[PDB]
């Protein structure tokens, strides 16, 4: 009935053996971004909904003649089943026109002569920057998806024969359906075209553009994701900018952008996934340029190394280790010191897991976008779909092996992590109230005081916003007697006691105190930035650049799991629309978890035995990631019915070798060594087992897949029992 | 012996029956407490309510959990012993027949 | 070259015929006499260990406080030879235990009977009865060369200073061990064979000489083994994580060779789990130490 | 006050998620009284089963048993349980939560109906998304390579011990299961 006795009821749960474990006008500004970011929900819902669309025309009974005894009585079938499957396309279409004026119309409001010198927050253009990727990734889904036209126009053929078309609305929503569909690269054509008629818009995709450079530049992300929609943005501004009005070469000459740090980011990366299993080429945006033709000696990362993740094992395994030492450590109250600590711990933590997460994402999407050949591989053979050489011949065994580490680094990593949830959220959470208190209440003082000296009414309104904001009196208000009011230098002085808790701002109040805070910095604001000194600004923007990961640390949970995101190893989508009704899914050898546990078991390597179960869950995350996001049932069907064979698989082949290793070593040991040793001087040495870690497989009970507990021990002692009773029958 | 069908056939039923129980009522309290807050003169009022309601159903659930989880690691232990005592029994029965078999052999 | 090779000597085969030939009697006799050279080797040791009293009386209450602890440690004395002795004591064990299993074999098929009225007796024993009769049974249960938990034979050695001051020298003598394992990392013949399944230098029985010895000690003066193993785990686990930061590769030539003791201890000690192990030292270390020892 | 009506709003969503922590324990909870519940049947069964046989040890005769060189071999010969686990992913096998999160998933489109205007009646749904395919293209696979690999790789006692070599020999010993197919791969490989 009282809080402390909750309290206390939770520490009395949590004290139980548990053994055997293992073994202002800114309003204004925020509801347009708000309006942008429920715009972009709703993107993303038609991209996946694009994506995991299946041909739906092909079960249909085609019929090859006109007087089939049944061909009336299909269409109607035909019509109830394909209604609702082009009420989507056509929701889609409203909803990219709409998206399209909508982008359009800011566009001419932020590219006003008047408005154009005024200030603009970074975080609108980096949602300027997020919905033209995801313009350009639905334009790529469009594109690529072939099947989405034909179930329209078999669907066509289906109403136009019942004559249940027969309203002009309804025939003209047709027409301009099947004509979106018909043309090639219509989302990004229409957008472009409705680009020129406004004057200017080069220069907001230029100011976008050096956005994304400077927060690649100083590596101003946290999950791979930004980092990779930074590029993407980069490259599909890069593309809108060249045409009939605007020519980026001759703004590069007026150094309004910076073309050699772009093409050196493209030339270092050069392949990011734009989404599911499908791979954007960045260099492309730049070879289809209007003016690429007479200036393609400006770029060296079209003209063409780096992606081989075996020779940077090293540097993995030694961060991994130090990081992994030091939170090993960290396993009442506490001074400010171990609460900053303990962020700055989880902030490199996120930092690492990302990075390896992008390594391994590069790495297999330049390896799909890049297939081999009979020529170069010499075990693919002569038959083989792009898929085989894509992912199957396209991998070594050194390189499988990285890959496999590399995977169960991160995991293990993020297990680590997650133990310690509640520490590193106080932890964080006490760090940044005290660090927005302390500024708030000390750093904003002295300026406050300058502004209302000489006399700047400007700056005074906002910086008494933000004041106002944040700050939370321990006296229940604003104190009377401070001199910085008044404008008078302090006594020599006046203390003021800051009040410490753990709590993280508001994401509103943090989005408000950071526009507000970085409009005092901003050069193009007449400046404000020159009605303040020197010291002030520079910690202002020491504040404001060491404040950007709030808002991903407080949400610790989400982020860490964000890092460390390996669903797109799974699906296969793009390729199997490249076959065309040849190959409904692919076979068990294709998928890359079961390549990998398939090459650790034959190999018996002992170094990469351990790793065969940490190559095994990410079944498990394909299927919560298609569960979760796609909501689709049939792959979380596909997944089941492919792990059910190849967990079985895995099993036999587990318990045979085994038993083989048990055996050797057995019969080994029983060996006489003075034979030994006289085969090994006449010169024939009997080679001795090599040792295995199969005791760690041997000892595991918790096996989970797809919310499943699995005791492997049972199947092993099952297979060893018939194993040992078989043996002792051929014996006899 | 008995205790064991003590604890499976009237405590761990009766744990099952009370969550769901917690589960119905406390979704019937947060509609009430959501309710109340915007039907009553006093918004102060409604949100202590609302918050002693949300610190009460806290240490209910707390309780049921632990009180539950005791009782099956109770039964784990019950059930380990008995198992330990029936392969002491099977031990001596097998010692029994094999050396009855050598005394026929012999 | 020497003139003998051990594995003629030493091999299952080999001990079964020699178990064969000499019997209860006689393996007791070897026992005795090994326990004996067990026993001189712990005297020995307690003089390095009182010696050093003062160091690590203090060690004891500043395991949280790493900065004290580095300059603690370089005042300790004599830390090679500690380890130097624990290695023969486990190798010593080590033989014994290859003895003891030998004879087991070598009984199982000669007197079932009595092997196996011995086996169900020492199995079913209450653990609450006083070590009085527990003693005598698990000297009955060795005669035959069963795997107990508490060697009788070390007990009666080391049995034959005040009672209080004996058992501090005990509990300190795990704290002087503990601090001492960073120390084998500089060493070039630490390195991991995975064809030996153990050092070069024979530092992989420091984990049974560790568990044998504390146990003889902690069941001498009616101290907690389970306890005194936990603080002797935690004060290692402390002292190889903090190699784990440093850079030198001299000093770090054999660190990841060296994390697979705390995993060896842990496997072959009765009293200790994986749990605690994990609790103050992730597997994720072991498991890529596993790894690098193995190419 | 508009915080107020948040902080109002946040309790609820709390407790509604102390809700689905109830939900969260009571499956497990559920879950884990009935197989220990099974478990203690099967104790109860082979405790019933122990003290029967005890009973009856304690019975035995030296003098009574009596020897049948002629039945020594006539006898059925004794072989213990063999089952192994298999199929560990069917749908009988998915755990309640995860039946809630799926079922709520959007389900493939009802292809379904089209199968009687079907020529060959092949399912329509099948073209879709056959789960099925996995299975047999492995097995289809796994025969063709396995037919391939062969073509690679190429006194009255005394009358009872008579009878058993016969039986022997006549009884000799008499498929969609993996490891039987792997099992058949590997010996293929052997002669």
């Amino acid at each position: 009935v009282t809080l402390e006795d909750a309290l206390s009821n939770v520490d009395l749960l949590e004290e139980l053996p548990l053994p055997d474990q293992q073994p202002a006008r800114y309003i204004e500004q925020a509801t347009v971004h708000s309006s942008m970011n429920e715009m972009l929900e709703e993107g993303q819902e038609y991209a996946v909904m694009l994506y995991t669309w299946r041909s739906c025309s092909r079960a249909i009974p085609q019929v090859k003649c006109n007087e089939q005894p049944n061909r009336v009585e299909i269409y109607e079938k035909t019509v109830e089943v394909l209604e609702p499957e082009v009420t989507k396309l056509m929701n889609f279409m409203y909803f990219q026109r709409n998206a399209i004026e909508r982008f359009c119309g800011e566009v001419r409001r932020l590219c006003h002569a008047e408005r154009r010198k005024d200030f603009v927050s970074e975080a609108y253009l980096i949602t300027l920057g997020k919905f033209i990727n995801m313009f350009a990734v639905l334009d790529e889904l469009k594109n690529m998806k072939c099947s989405v036209k034909n179930d329209h126009s078999a669907y066509k053929r289906a109403a136009q024969f019942l004559r249940k078309m027969a309203d002009p609305q309804s025939i003209q929503e047709s027409q301009n359906l099947s004509m979106f569909l018909a043309n090639h690269n219509k989302i990004t054509q229409s957008l472009q075209q409705q680009l020129e008629v406004i004057s200017g818009y080069e220069e907001l995709l230029a100011d976008i553009v050096n956005l994304c450079v400077d927060y690649y530049e100083n590596r101003m992300y946290l999950t791979p994701s930004e980092k990779h929609m930074l590029l993407k943005v980069m490259g599909f501004g890069l593309y809108l900018m060249d045409g009939s009005v605007s020519n980026i070469y001759k703004l590069d000459a007026k150094k309004r952008i910076n073309l050699s740090k772009i093409d050196k980011y493209f030339k270092q990366l050069q392949v990011v996934p734009l989404f599911g299993d499908m791979q954007i080429e960045l260099a492309r945006y730049i070879k289809t340029s209007a003016h690429y033709e007479e200036n393609k000696s400006r770029w060296t990362c079209t003209s063409s190394p780096q992606y081989n993740i075996c020779e940077q094992m090293i540097q993995i395994r030694e961060d991994h280790m130090r990081f992994i030492s030091e939170l090993a450590r960290y396993s009442a109250q506490k001074t400010d010191a171990e609460y900053r600590k303990l962020f700055d711990l989880a902030l490199q933590g996120l930092q690492l897991l990302s990075q390896w997460s992008a390594h391994v994402m590069e790495v297999y999407s330049w390896k799909l976008v890049h297939p081999t050949d009979k020529y170069s591989n010499k075990d693919c053979p002569d038959s083989a779909e792009e898929y085989e050489r894509a992912t199957r011949y396209n991998y070594t065994s050194e390189e499988k092996f990285a890959l496999v580490e590399v995977i169960a680094m991160i995991k293990g990593l993020q297990v680590l992590m997650g133990r310690m949830e509640s520490v590193f959220n106080h932890a964080i959470r006490h760090t940044v109230y005290a660090a927005l208190q302390d500024f708030s209440q000390v750093t904003l003082r002295e300026p406050l005081r300058q502004a209302i000296k000489k006399k700047k009414n400007v700056i005074q309104s906002v910086l008494q916003a933000i004041r106002k904001t944040v700050c939370d009196w321990e006296t229940g208000h604003e104190p009377f007697n401070d001199p910085a009011l008044r404008g008078e230098k302090d006594p020599k002085g006046f203390d003021i006691k800051v009040p410490r808790r753990a709590v993280g701002p508001s994401s509103t109040q943090l989005y408000m105190v950071r526009t507000m805070l970085e409009s005092l910095i901003a050069d193009k604001s007449k400046t404000l930035r020159s009605s303040l000194e020197g010291p002030t600004i520079l910690d202002i923007e020491k504040f404001h650049r060491e404040s950007f990961f709030y808002t991903h640390l407080i949400n610790f949970s989400e982020t860490l799991q964000q890092c460390c995101d390996l669903s797109q190893l799974w699906f296969r989508e793009f390729f199997l629309e490249l076959t065309m009704g040849r190959r409904i899914q692919f076979p068990i050898e294709m998928s890359m978890p079961w390549i990998l546990t398939d090459h650790i078991l034959e190999t018996k390597e002992a170094s990469m035995m351990e790793y065969v179960l940490y190559s095994l869950d990410l079944y498990n995350d394909s299927a919560h990631y298609a569960l979760t996001r796609f909501n689709k049932q049939f792959l979380y069907d596909e997944i089941e019915a492919e792990v059910n064979l190849c967990f079985d698989q895995f099993v036999y082949k587990l318990a045979d070798q085994i038993f083989a290793y048990y055996k050797v070593m057995a019969g080994s040991l029983l060996l006489d060594k003075r034979l030994r040793s006289e085969c090994k001087n006449q010169g024939a040495t009997i080679h001795l087992p090599p040792s295995n870690r199969y005791e760690t497989l041997l000892k595991q009970r918790h096996v989970q897949l797809l919310g499943r507990s699995i005791d492997l021990n049972r199947l092993i002692t099952q297979r060893v029992s018939a194993a040992m009773y078989k043996s002792l029958e051929l014996a006899i | 012996m008995a205790e064991l069908q003590m604890l499976l056939e009237e405590e761990i039923p009766g744990g099952r029956r009370a969550l769901f129980d917690s589960y119905t009522n406390l979704e019937r309290v947060a509609d009430y407490c959501e309710n109340n807050y915007i039907q009553s003169a006093d918004k102060q009022r409604a949100l202590e309510e609302t918050k002693a309601y949300t610190t009460q159903s806290l240490a209910s659930v707390a309780y049921l959990i632990n009180t539950l989880a005791n009782n099956v690691l109770q039964m784990l232990d019950i059930q380990a012993s008995q198992l330990r005592r029936m392969e002491s029994s099977i031990n001596h029965i097998s010692q029994t027949v094999d050396i009855h078999k050598e005394k026929v052999a012999r | 070259e020497l003139t003998f090779n051990a594995e003629e000597y030493s091999d299952i085969s080999e001990m079964r015929s020699l178990s064969e030939l000499l019997g209860p009697y006689g393996m007791k006799f070897l026992s005795e006499s090994l326990m004996w050279h067990i026993s001189s080797q712990v005297a020995e040791l307690k003089k390095l260990v009182v010696e050093n009293v003062d160091v690590l009386t203090q060690m004891r209450t500043s395991f949280d406080k790493p900065d004290q602890m580095a300059a603690l440690f370089k005042r300790l004395s004599s830390v090679d030879s500690v380890l130097k002795r624990m290695t023969i004591i486990g190798v010593i064990l080590s033989f014994r235990s290859l003895a003891q299993e030998a004879l087991r074999d070598v009984l199982s098929y000669h007197i079932p009977f009595l092997v196996s009225s011995i086996e169900d007796f020492k199995d079913h024993i209450p653990r609450e009865t006083d070590m009085k009769v527990a003693m005598n049974v698990y000297e009955l249960s060795s005669a035959a060369g069963l795997p107990c938990e508490i060697d009788p034979a070390l007990v009666v050695a080391l049995s034959s200073i005040s009672p209080e001051e004996e058992y501090k020298i005990a509990c300190l003598l795990m704290v002087f061990v503990a601090v001492s394992l960073p120390t084998l990392a500089s060493n070039v013949m630490s390195q991991y064979s995975p064809a030996i399944e153990g050092h070069c230098n024979n530092i992989h029985c420091l984990a049974k000489a560790i568990n044998q010895i504390a146990a003889a000690l902690f069941t001498i003066h009616k101290g907690s083994i389970e306890d005194r193993l936990k603080e002797f785990l935690a004060l290692a686990s402390s002292s190889l994580l903090k190699i784990g930061q440093e850079t030198d590769k001299t000093t770090t030539r054999n660190r990841e060779s060296v994390y697979l003791l705390l995993d060896m201890i842990v496997q072959e000690s009765p009293f200790l789990t994986m749990d605690l192990l994990e609790s103050c030292f992730p597997y994720v270390l072991l498991r890529n130490a596993y790894h690098a020892v193995y190419k | 006050n508009e915080l107020e009506c948040v902080t109002n709003i946040s309790l609820a969503n709390i407790i509604r998620q102390l809700s689905s922590l109830s939900k969260y324990a009571e499956d497990i909870f559920g879950e884990l009284f009935n197989e220990a519940h099974s478990f203690s049947f099967r104790v109860n069964s082979l405790q019933e089963r122990v003290d029967r046989l005890s009973v009856s040890v304690t019975q035995l005769d030296p003098k009574e048993e009596e020897l049948s060189l002629q039945d020594i071999t006539m006898r059925k010969a004794f072989r213990s349980s063999t089952i192994q686990d298999q199929q560990l992913f069917d749908r009988k096998t998915l755990p309640i939560p995860l039946q809630e999160t799926y079922d709520v998933c959007e389900q493939p489109p009802p292809l379904n109906i089209l199968t009687p205007y079907r020529d060959d009646g092949k399912e329509g749904l099948k073209f879709y998304t056959n789960p099925s395919y996995f299975f047999d293209l492995w097995k289809e696979k796994m025969l063709q390579d396995t037919e391939d690999k062969r073509k690679e790789k190429r006194s009255v006692l005394l009358e009872a011990i008579r009878k058993g070599i016969q039986l022997r020999k006549v009884e000799e010993q008499r498929e969609n299961d993996v490891a039987t197919i792997l099992s058949r791969r590997i010996a293929v490989e052997y002669s």
